[PDB]
Order: C-alpha cells, then structure tokens, then sequence
C-alpha cells in the first residue's frame, strides 16, 4: 500500500540577530554520535536507516504535494503559489529587517512580488506537477532519490496483467475492470522472484519433511467412492476356486485385505506421481509369502519406474525369486538383475521389468517458474494417448501366468490365484486412472519447480506395507472431486503462494546479512574463536526483539527437532561464503545512499574528521560571511600559517604525549578521529567561548572534552566585549565550517524542485485479474 | 427515467478513485457481465523492508 | 484558474442549480448528462464541458 | 467428461480434432447453429420511425 506524502520534508530555520544585521539559514539534521576505531559505513547504514525513517523515506510512498497552493488577488497572476518550504513571507521579513539595519528603505512592490512567487507549482508535459520551493541540499537529494527508486516499482495495470497473463488457469472466471483502472491504472508490485533453492539444498530433508507432511495432510480428505471389500472378495472368490474346508492360497490373499490405511496410501500415489523423484520401498516378510508378491509385481506394474529405486527393485526381485522359484534368500544375496530376471523368467514368470510413467505438460505455467513449462506423471503407468498400460502385452503376460507352475509341478493353484488378483487391479486401475490424474494435476500446480526438481524423500517416513499396497490395488477407490474440497484447495494454494513469498523474502535477508558479516575462516584457532563469538552475537542480536525471520522459516528448520536458534544458526553458518545471487532492492539503494552521504558530507550531521587549537595570540583567517564574533569556522583549515606549517597530530599520538604543554604554546591539527561537536546561534552580541575545556590531562592520558560552541553576534564598536574576547580566553578550537549554514542574502540556493505524478492516477489494492469460481 | 438507481452522485465525488470507489459500491444494483466474488491470486512477492 | 476538472464541473452545476432556481428542468437535465459522461472519470468530466 | 480424458491431455487439439473425437464415441452436438435473424420496425407515431 503507497503512501501519499502530502508535504515536502524541509528542515530550513531562519536564524536572525536581534539588531537585524545578520542573518542565515540553517539545515536541521540532528546531531549523530560517531564513534572512531570502528568502520564508518557500518554506522553510516545505522544512522541511515534511522534517517530515512525520520524524512517519511523508508516506506514505499507517492508524492501528493500538487495541491498544496493559492492564487493571487491581482487577476493578471493566475500563477499557483505553493504553500510549502521555507515561505518566501519569512525571508521577506527578514530582509526587511536586514535593511531596516542599514537605513536603506523596505523593499519595493515590485521586490515585494518578485520574491512572494518564487515558490510556485506548474503543470509538466506528461500530467506531472513541479513544486518550486526553499528547502535543504540534503533533503532535496534524498528525497528525490528515494522517489525515483520507489517509482522503478510503479506500473500500469495493463502491463502488470500481460507480464502474469501466463500462469492464470483456464477454469477460474476473469475479473472485469473499471475503465478508468484500465486508462489510468497503477499498481506498485514487486516482480523480482527469489528463488527458494539455498534453504532446500541447505537443509534438504527438513523441507523435503515440511512440504510432504502438508501435502499429505490435504490429499488425505478426499472423497472417494469406493466398491464395498466383500463384494470385491465373493467376486475373486468365484473367479478361483475358494472353499471353507480346505487351506488355499486365496484364502492367504484375501485374509488380510484392510482398507484402513487407504487414504495414506492414495496420498503417496499423488506424491509419487507429482514429483520429479520420489522414492518408496516396502519390507516384505523373512518368509515371502503370496501377498509378498502380489505386492512387489503391484509396485512394478503400477507404481512409476522413477519412484523404484534400483536396490528396491533388487529386493522385490529377491523375494519374488524366493517365493515361486524354490531358492532362499542366502542363494539370491550375490545374485543381480540380470541373473534374478532369467531365474524368474525360466520357471515363466513374465513380470520382471519395471515400466516408465508417461509425462503430461501442464496448461499452464507452475508458480514461481517464469519461463518454464511444468509436467507430472501419469497415475498407474497408463499412456493418456492410447488409454491403456504402457506394457501392450498385459494380458498376455496374464494368460502365461495362469497358464504356468509355480511352487508345485502339478495343479495351478498359484498361478490361477495370481493372474486372477492381477486381472482384477489392472481392471481398477484402467477405470480409475483419470481421478487420480487430475488429481496430481492439480496438485501439482501448487509447487514451484525447483521443488519439484529438488525435494526428496530421504528419511523413508512414507513407506507402504505390502498388505496395505495389495489392498489397495485390490480395492481401488473412485476419486470423486467436490465443491468444498476445490473451495479448501484454493485456500491452500494462497497459504502456498504467502508462504513461498515469505521464504523467498527470508532467504534474501539472511544473505544479506550473512555477507555483510562474516569474512572468510582459516585454519588458524583464534579464527575459529572469532567465528564462533560473530556467530553468537548475530544470532542473539537478530532473535531478540521482533525476529528477523519468519514464523514459517523458523517452523520448517525446527522440523527436525531443535530450538529454532539452533537450526537458524546452522543454516547461517553453511551460507558463509555462498555464490548464490541477490537482487538490489529498492531500499537498500536508499540506505547505500545515505550512508554515502552520511560519509561524505560530514558537517550535516554534527562531526568532523579534523580540527585545530591554537592560541588566542595567533591571527587566523576565519570565514566571516555570517558576521559571527570570533567565529569558530574556517573555510578550510589552514595548510600554512604564518608562513609555516601546521603541524598535524593524530589523536592516538596525541593522547600518548607526555610534553603537551611545548606543542600546545604553538597549536597543532589534531586528526585521524571524528570529533562530534555541536553549536548554539545565539541571536544576541556576547563572547563566543565554549561550554568546557579544550583539554583534560590525566596521568593515564590525554583527552579532549565535548565541543559545544556558544557563538554570538558582533557588533564592531564594543570595547567591553573585544577585550574580554582579546583577554580573558586564552586558546581556540577551530572547525571547518558547517555546509548546513547558509547565508541570508544568496537564498536562491536554497531553491529546489520537487515532482509528483499525475492525481488523475488510480491505485489497485488487489491486482488479481480472476475470480474464484464458486 | 434512464437508471433505477443512479450509478453515483456527481456532486459527491472530488477524484477518480471517488467514483471507482462509488462505482463499486453501486455496481451490485446492475447487470454485471461477472458477478463478483472471492479474487484469486497468481503471483506474489514481498519486497525487503527497513 | 485553480481546482481540478471534477471540481470545476461540479461547482459549475451547483451554480446552475443556484442562479437558475426558477426552473428546476435545467438543473435536473445537466446532472442527467454528467451522471453518464462522469463515469469515464476526469476524462469524461472534460467531455461534458466540451 | 464422455471420452474418459483430461484437459491437459486436450489442450493442443484443434477444434477438427476434438469433433472427431467426439463423433467417434457417438456424440452429435459439436457444432454451432447460427440465429435467423427477425425483421421488425417500430411504427411511425408523432416521430420518426426506425
């Protein structure tokens, strides 16, 4: 949300003598306590942040100054006299005073009106307004600064909804738009993205753990219809030959059909087929029995080639060799794939490959992914072209099955048992792939693609039990979408979009910090002692108060287990030294800037990096513009003086001396420090002298006590005030002059323009350009 | 009469965000081409603040 | 001389209503056309002056 | 919705391709019927007619 600033932040202050005489503008910045043994730019940025908020700068703002203004009584003068800055009525003032000092007459009418219209606002070529106003260096170029950085941000509606035109669906109803937010249209938006990758590749499995545990969390209320267990159960009964009286291999297979943990396991199908690798392995039984191997050809045929890993499918081979081919498990330990598969082939069992999922491209883009096309698995191994499993030879495989022997050279129990449970899965899946389709699709849409290319199930969490696999391929259930449940998944795909933005934000201050803190470690203790005590300091700095980091950050590395500092701590300490790129936002060009400028101009803000004492005896050229009597100010100090250098100290030095008193009888330039100092104009004619002592001599050492300087006016014809001044001080302290003083007679410096756009501008809280659709 | 209700008082608005304002306000008492309803976002960013 | 283009019609109007209290037609007619010009916004305020 | 696919699936095929899809599996309505149009005029009564 912009703020319309609707004055112009100017720090002038008319300073004038009681006689009339004398008169200057000053700039009120405030006074900075500057340290000195630290760096500059560190403090520079403290201040700066500081400054910033003391101009209404820092936040994201618009001017709105344009209608701050009045019109003359004469009729010829339709000019627009703003009413903000230094008002020209003050400076007539005192010019009036000034030469009523002087005896010369009050300005003219003409005067009068040359100098009441100089402040004046004036339409520019494309709609802006230009505000011609008295106001300070300093502000005007901050200010000006800080407008145009904010406007980099600042575009039209239309331009905003062609740049996200790519990622709106196609089933949500378009947003119909005001036209007056079509012609005159703004929006202030950030469009930079920043990526997600440091914290997953940092600390992989907390994030991998975090956004598995949510996804599933919402695929797992889904509504399903589903064939009632029994029903399923006297079917394949039929199909085989069940009976009561006898032990049969149907009844192993049929006895411990549980749909308890079905929607577990439908929300790790969905997982499975929307990420790019996502790996799960069932532990099958010591002794394999027949479930074992409806469950491992189950995860071959339909679950994706890409979620079996190879030591899977080495181990469902294994168990599938031990159960129909009359072999332990020590035999088949040595054994690879190649021997496994014509083991298993030779007794004529045909499945024993695994089988690749069919990518489809989604509509449109994945968030967060500008420039990319996104894709996802198809559920169960079925090619969407075709409507069928990707092996052609299915049925075929089934009839060999049946027609088999396994475990007995006579009868075909087993074999009969098993095609007749594989026919009935392949018969569910091939009716219920497209549920499960749109539901990954859907799913999908809700990650970005670094997640999708980086995440992975590495802490095994998510395993499926064989019985629990079987069961449910067996009893497949019939993905039924309803309008509540789209409802939740579109809350869920704002608290997605909030939460990316919000790492996303996260990610870029800790890097900032972590390069703006620590350097380079070595192999050196005392290194590692400085690491550690850095370390400890940030972490503790950045905790205490508001945090830095977000609740969602400190969630997702808490996840494995530690206090929330801990894990801060860690992930600081691996992005020491990083490569990865940062983008330069707006406000830290604002803050670069003024700490730019806290260094370079230091008499603004109340120090100076030299200074000068010398006795009262000694004549010193001084910068006598403001009329001040025995004016601490010098031009620029002096090289020479009196024909010879200035010796210049530096305080360390200084401090260490011991024979302060012979180079004091001659003054000297004290330097290589930042001496704060401060003023107080006062209006009245008195001796100009100093709160406290120049100097303090301690048998430790030698310092110099805080500056503030009484300074007066002068009056020429004062015998009482020039033999005190002559007199009764007996040393002085000299300073560069302040760049915030200014001299009433060359006010037109003080003159600055300040643009501010067109009010006929209308702003969108909410640029979203689609609805919801129910 | 042109309008049931009027879509806005001309007196009553002094800017352009008056009478988009004034204009949603009174768009409910008009044949809307899309009904409003919940708006959907897209993309989202957060900028870095002081 | 001064004031934004909303104001100045919308002053103008109430000058009419004023000066030409007698007759309440014309009144009553300026903020029919303005009712419809006025929701193009600033543009459509200059429109009805033209 | 009747030939058991997808809308990603859909997305690329023309207009052409989707009707013989559909034709395929025994749907009929996929094409657009143009609107007759009416002739009407208002009668002439104390203005003129249109």
């Amino acid at each position: 949300e912009l703020i319309k600033v609707p004055t112009i932040p100017h720090n002038l202050v008319l300073i004038q003598s009681d006689n009339g005489k004398h008169a200057l503008i000053k700039e009120d910045l405030g006074q900075w306590p500057v340290e000195t043994g630290i760096s500059l730019v560190n403090q520079a940025g403290v201040f700066a942040v500081q400054l910033a908020n003391k101009l209404g700068i820092d936040k994201p703002f618009v001017l709105d100054a344009g209608s701050n203004y009045f019109t003359d009584t004469s009729f010829i003068d339709t000019r627009k006299y703003c009413t903000d800055g230094l008002s020209p009525r003050e400076i007539q003032k005192a010019l009036n005073r000034q030469r009523a000092y002087y005896d010369r007459p009050e300005l003219t009418i003409s005067e009068n009106k040359t100098l009441l219209s100089q402040s004046i606002i004036y339409p520019d070529a494309d709609g802006n307004d230009v505000s011609i106003i008295f106001s300070g260096a300093m502000s005007h170029a901050i200010f000006t600064y800080a407008q145009s950085q904010w406007n980099k941000n600042i575009i039209k509606l239309d331009d905003y909804i062609r740049e996200i035109t790519l990622t709106v669906p196609k089933q949500y109803r378009p947003r119909r738009f005001k036209e007056i937010e079509h012609t005159h249209g703004y929006v202030y938006r950030e469009l930079n993205q920043g990526s997600l990758l440091p914290l997953v590749d940092a600390n992989l499995k907390e994030s991998s753990s975090y956004y598995f545990k949510k996804l599933m969390s919402s695929i797992s209320n889904v509504p399903v219809d589903a064939r009632t267990l029994q029903s399923a159960t006297a079917a394949l009964a039929a199909d085989t030959g069940q009976a009561v009286n006898r032990a049969q291999h149907v009844s192993m297979l049929t006895n411990r059909l549980t749909t308890a943990n079905a929607p577990t396991v439908r929300a790790i199908t969905v997982l499975t087929c929307m990420f790019k690798q996502f790996r799960i392995g069932m532990t099958y039984a010591l002794d394999p029995n027949i479930m074992d191997v409806a469950a491992a050809t189950c995860m071959l045929l339909f679950r994706p080639a890409q979620s079996i890993s190879d030591e899977q499918y080495r181990y469902c081979l294994q168990t599938m060799a031990v159960f129909l081919t009359n072999t332990t498990y020590d035999i088949v330990n040595n054994d690879t794939i190649d021997v496994l598969k014509m083991k298993l082939r030779n007794q004529g069992w045909p499945f024993v490959e695994r089988y690749n999922a069919v990518e489809i491209d989604m509509s449109v883009e994945p968030l967060r992914s500008p420039g990319q096309v996104g894709r996802y698995y198809n559920p169960f191994n079925i090619d969407p072209l075709t409507k069928k499993h990707v092996e052609d030879r299915l049925e075929e495989f089934i009839n060999q099955v049946q027609v088999g022997r396994f475990r007995n050279a006579s009868g075909n129990a087993v074999g009969t048992t098993l095609a007749a449970f594989l026919r009935a899965c392949r018969d569910k899946t091939s009716a219920n792939w497209r549920g499960y389709s749109v539901l990954v699709s859907r799913y999908r849409s809700l990650i970005p693609n670094e997640l999708f290319e980086s995440l992975r199930n590495i802490s095994g969490e998510y395993n499926i039990n064989p019985q629990d696999e079987h069961s449910f391929f067996f009893a497949l259930a019939q993905i039924n979408a309803d309008d509540e449940f789209i409802g939740a998944i579109d809350k869920e795909s704002a608290e997605y979009l909030d939460e990316y933005a919000t790492l996303a934000r996260d990610i870029s201050n800790s890097l900032t910090l972590v390069k703006a803190a620590f350097g380079p470690l070595e192999r050196t203790s005392g290194s590692i002692i400085n690491h550690a005590n850095n370390l400890n300091k940030v972490i503790n700095h950045v905790f205490a108060d508001k945090p830095l980091i977000s609740e969602t950050m400190l969630k997702i590395l808490t996840i494995d287990g530690t206090t929330g500092k801990d894990g801060y701590r860690n992930w600081l300490d691996k992005l020491v030294g990083h490569n990865y790129p940062v983008y330069v936002e707006p406000v830290v060009n604002i803050m670069n800037f003024i700490s730019a400028r806290f260094v370079a101009d230091s008499s603004y803000f109340g120090y100076t990096n030299e200074i000068m004492i010398m006795p009262n005896h000694i004549n010193v050229p001084v910068d006598d513009r403001f009329g001040f009597r025995d004016s601490p100010f010098c031009t620029s100090l002096p090289r020479t003086i009196m024909g010879n250098d200035v010796r210049r100290i530096s305080y360390n030095v200084f401090s260490m001396m011991e024979d302060i008193d012979d180079v004091i009888s001659e003054g000297f330039i004290l330097y290589d420090a930042y001496f704060n100092f401060s003023y107080d104009i006062m209006t009245t004619d008195g001796v100009t002298r100093l709160k406290e002592d120049i100097l303090i001599v301690t048998d430790t050492g030698n310092d110099i006590k805080p500056i503030h300087f009484y300074i007066y006016f002068e009056n020429r014809n004062d015998k009482k005030l020039r033999y005190e001044s002559k007199m009764n001080v007996s040393y002085r302290l000299y300073i560069k002059t302040p760049a915030c003083l200014l001299p009433l007679s060359d006010y037109m410096r003080a003159q600055h323009d300040y643009v501010s756009p067109s009010s006929s501008r209308v702003y969108i809280k909410d640029p979203a350009v689609v609805y919801t659709r129910s | 009469k042109l309008f049931e209700t009027s879509p806005f008082d001309p007196l009553t608005i002094k800017n352009n965000q008056d009478v988009v304002d004034k204009l949603y306000a009174t768009q409910s008492s008009s044949i809307q081409e899309v009904v409003p309803t919940k708006t959907f976002a897209t993309e989202l960013q957060f900028g870095v603040t002081s």
